[PDB]
């Protein structure tokens, strides 16, 4: 049997970096960032958030083969602005949105329990 | 970890003095006195190592060497402080008796070292051996001692011996050693190299993959051997004598 | 290893700038704790500008003496101010900056004696500024009775009395409406301006107010209310209290306000 | 004689390190180069063992203290080096050493692999070191195989007179950031024999145990 | 151990007084009353055999270990300026 172990989907191997950043040689201010042990759940969210920044020109991701858990992201931003900073802003905005969502759901659930 | 490339030989003490002079005529350096003390440790037979993969032979048990330098104040008796500390003192070291006895060495209890049998094949002109080495700097705790440490790892004492000799440093990192070996037991001290000196010329290579360096090292060793033709015959020892695995017992001395 | 003529000119300009910076930093350290960690995103508004943030261990927290060094091709000047900076989530935030009391000083005039006199006066200046900031947190308007203000004799003379050119006495003019948090029913009784005088040597806080109209109730004995009326100005009274910690002075003010 | 202490916080957040870095920013005098640390546990593979003989062996590798490994077993310490510049000259001269040793972790995991086998590995990289008034504080995030583990704080001072006061102050500083479950340790391996790095490794072991 | 290495070590160490870096120290004690005697210790060194480094330690008459000032200087002009400042400070202290 040649079936790989399932835990290779969520445990990094030794000597593995969760992120790898590489400058793109074709378009200025463009970076290709490889994420490991991740799938569409994160890439879709990050790209949809990166599309809201008026200084972000290009943002696209892909998962080359459905056997391996990894994906590539590509970012291109305006002059005088770092793609890593854009990624940081996107992550901060996502975290704030999720926190607000959690607080709202807890308030509504407690109100329902009072009305239960 | 090094690849040590070595050649061996022996001489009778009668020519000893003469030999020394000739070496200084070649190297241009004077000999330097040295000594050492080695203790050999073997895996504990009380513990059954079933982990030795018998169906595959991934590994075989081996013996560990712990070495240390001992000051000459333990090796010089009350008759010898008058002479200066130089190589000539070796001329008086012909008796099986020695000032360092069993009790002092027991009171003592560094460099940790493991080796493998030399490389196989009959197309090798020098003894090539692989050595893995580490250093112990200090320790602490309620049982800080070499014996307690090696029993913690899982090893026990087997025997020990004492080397005294002289060193010559030549070009290209070549080291030439003249040694005398005294085995030590509670029963007493016996000189195995009785009435002679053991000669060993060797070089160290840091990386085994580099082959230009290894070829250069072999060239230097064979040139040195071809220089000493007619006086001393330097030879490759027996490959089965430098094997230090526990399963089979023999000791090149 | 420089490559460009513009690079060489920039190198020499930076050489002059940081040589001056090193000289003055050594001057401060030979007498002062600078900070080499703080980086502000935007240079402070006042040609090369360099910001240096200095303080002392016994100063109030987050209060820094800020020096803006402005270097030109032929002349250099120093802007000395007092500011409040905090660090939050890896960022330096300019919490507060003072611009009404900017000390613009030429490079040559600065000497050791001026440095030590500034060291002595800056503690009182920072205490006044932090009192101002606390009152702003209380949303109370205020104005500083500086040395020039006191010398102009526009303030009431009884307040100036006892201030024998001592830096331990600080007088601040407060608005009656602001100190009362908008109580407009008391504007017709007391003057719109009150005076807070704090003596560090005496550790005393006095709130002086002036009656807008002469009420006959002054003739009555008000000794039981800890109110002392000014002999020179019968319409002027004051409340005197003793304080030990400045951080709780706000409560004292409320106590005064209560009275 | 210098003194040291180690505090480990298990329920920390990813941003707790930044929170403690900023909460101490008033007293921060300077910052120095980053550090790293490794923590392995080796297990005994032999079954014919006595009841009183321990089974584990903790290896702690210090990167900033000149690349040194410390092996700990049953309150017994062993300090090994692997740099050519730490070798006592006598061993080089007499021939007891070839001059280019290996780390003891390679020896345990290559030649003695039939007695000892690895069981876990906890790493810490890109820590920050801050100089406060008569104090040095080092912070780092601990990463296991699965992911983030917790926060590690190590304090070192030269004067031992007021060490307890500094420890209490740092504990209070953590207290305002509402990190209430923290395990601290400043014990000494040997009351009579004082080795700094051995005691530091023992304190690490006592802090990191579960 | 061996005679040759000790002989060479002895012969080389014999030249320390010539090869070693020159150093100088000057201690100045100022006569002051009220059992308050400040000390001024100036040590001059040439770490790279050509540059002059002047380390100044001025201890005011308050405590035996409370060093009022401890500074280093590489420019003689700044040395003279700080000496003048210290003299002025001492004069002011004597005037108060």
């Amino acid at each position: 049997m040649n079936a790989p172990d399932r835990f290779e989907l969520f445990l990094l191997g030794e000597g593995e970096s969760k992120l790898k950043i590489d400058p793109d040689t074709k378009a200025p201010n463009a970076v290709v960032i490889t994420f490991e042990k991740e799938d569409h759940t994160l890439g879709n969210l990050i790209r949809a958030e990166l599309l809201n920044d008026r200084k972000v020109l290009f943002a696209a991701y892909k998962v080359e083969h459905p056997f391996f858990a990894r994906f590539k992201l590509r970012i291109q931003t305006t002059e005088g602005y770092d793609p890593k900073d854009a990624l940081k802003n996107a992550c901060n905005s996502i975290i704030n949105k999720l926190g607000a969502l959690k607080t709202n759901f807890e308030t509504e659930w407690n109100l329902q329990t009072l009305a239960a | 970890m090094v690849q040590q490339l070595s050649l061996f030989g022996s001489i009778g003490d009668d020519g000893y003095d003469l030999l020394i002079s000739t070496l200084t005529t070649i190297s241009g350096n004077p000999p330097l006195l040295y000594n050492s003390l080695c203790t050999v440790w073997k895996p504990n037979p009380s513990y059954d190592v079933e982990n030795v993969n018998s169906r595959n032979q991934l590994v075989e048990p081996n013996r560990i060497k712990l070495s240390k330098e001992v000051p000459f104040s333990y090796l010089i008796d009350e008759t010898m402080m008058d002479k200066p500390l130089n190589f000539r003192i070796l001329k008086s070291f012909t008796n099986d008796k020695i000032p360092l006895n069993y009790a002092m060495t027991r009171n003592i209890l560094w460099s940790l070292q493991i080796s493998d049998i030399p490389a196989a094949g009959n197309n090798r002109s020098v003894s090539m051996q692989t050595i893995a080495e580490t250093i112990i700097l200090s320790s602490a705790g309620k049982n800080s001692s070499v014996s307690s440490l090696m029993n913690g790892l899982g090893y026990v004492f087997e025997f020990q011996y004492l080397t005294i000799g002289v060193k010559f440093f030549m070009k290209h990192g070549l080291i030439l050693e003249l040694q005398k070996i005294w085995q030590i037991e509670e029963a007493g001290n016996s000189q195995i190299t009785s009435g002679g000196f053991l000669l060993k010329a060797y070089i160290n290579v840091s990386r085994g993959t580099d082959i230009d360096r290894i070829n250069y090292t072999e060239t230097a060793l064979m040139n040195l051997k071809k220089e000493l033709q007619g006086y001393i015959e330097l030879s490759v020892p027996d490959r089965q004598s430098m094997d230090s695995r526990v399963a089979h017992g023999n000791i090149l001395i | 290893r420089a490559e460009g003529p513009e690079e060489l000119a920039r190198i020499l300009q930076q050489l002059k700038l940081d040589k001056i910076i090193h000289v003055l930093t050594t001057m401060f350290e030979n007498t002062w704790s600078c900070s080499r960690i703080i980086k502000i995103d935007k240079p402070i508004r006042t040609l090369l500008q360099r910001d240096l943030f200095i303080r002392l261990p016994h100063w109030p927290l987050n209060w820094y003496l800020i020096l803006s060094i402005i270097s030109s091709k032929t002349s250099c000047v120093v802007e000395k101010r007092i500011g409040k900076i905090v660090s939050q989530r890896g960022k330096w935030n300019l919490k507060y900056l003072d611009n009404s009391n900017v000390m613009t000083v030429k490079l040559e005039s600065i000497t050791y004696q001026k440095i030590m006199i500034l060291q002595r006066t800056i503690l009182n200046r920072i205490i006044n500024h932090m009192l101002i900031d606390s009152l702003n947190q209380l949303e109370i308007r205020n104005k500083i009775c500086s040395s020039e203000m006191i010398n102009e004799q526009k303030l009431p003379q009884y307040i100036i009395q006892g201030s024998n050119t001592n830096d331990n006495i600080s007088i601040i003019t407060l608005e009656l409406e602001s100190f009362l948090e908008g109580s407009k029913a008391l504007n017709s009784i007391l003057e719109s301006s009150m005076f807070l005088r704090i003596d560090y040597s005496n550790s005393q806080i006095r709130l002086y107010a002036k009656f807008k109209r002469n009420t006959m109730m002054i003739q009555c004995q008000i000794d039981k209310l800890y109110i002392h009326f000014v002999q020179e100005e019968p319409l002027a009274f004051y409340l005197e209290e003793s304080f030990t910690n400045l951080g709780i002075i706000v409560q004292y003010l409320t106590k005064f306000r209560q009275k | 004689m210098g003194k040291s202490a180690v505090i480990f916080v298990e329920r920390a957040t990813p941003a707790t390190l930044t929170e403690l870095k900023d909460a101490l920013s008033n007293s921060i005098l300077s910052v120095r180069d980053p550090w790293s640390i490794d923590f392995r546990t080796y297990r005994c593979s032999i079954k014919n063992l006595p009841a009183d003989v321990s089974k584990l062996m903790y290896s702690i590798t210090f990167h900033h203290h000149g690349r040194q490994t410390v092996l700990i077993k049953d309150n017994s310490a062993m300090v090994t080096t692997a740099a050519a510049a730490d070798i006592p000259p006598a061993l080089v001269f007499n021939g007891s050493s070839t001059g280019v040793p290996e780390s003891i972790d390679t020896i345990l995991s290559s030649k003695l692999s039939n007695i000892w086998m690895q069981r876990q590995l906890i790493k810490g990289d890109a820590g920050e070191t801050l100089i406060l008034d008569g104090l040095t504080v080092r912070l780092v995030n601990l990463f296991s195989s699965t992911g983030f583990k917790g926060l590690l704080i190590e304090l070192q001072a030269d004067e031992a007179g007021e060490f307890e006061t500094k420890i209490a102050g740092i504990e209070g500083h953590l207290a305002e950031i509402r990190a209430k479950e923290y395990k601290t340790s400043s014990d000494s391996l040997g009351p009579d024999t004082s080795n700094e790095i051995c005691d530091l490794a023992y304190q690490y072991v006592r802090a990191l145990e579960l | 151990d061996d005679e040759n290495i000790t002989k060479l070590n002895k012969e080389i160490r014999a030249f320390d007084k010539l090869l070693n870096i020159p150093r100088r120290e000057l201690k100045i004690n100022l006569p002051l009353t009220e059992h308050k005697s400040p000390n001024l210790s100036l040590m001059l060194e040439s770490p790279n055999y050509c540059n002059a480094l002047i380390h100044i330690k001025f201890s005011a008459g308050t405590e035996a270990n409370a060093v009022s000032f401890d500074t280093t200087f590489s420019d003689f002009k700044e040395v003279e300026d700080f000496l003048h400042f210290i003299v002025a400070e001492y004069i002011q202290q004597k005037k108060v």
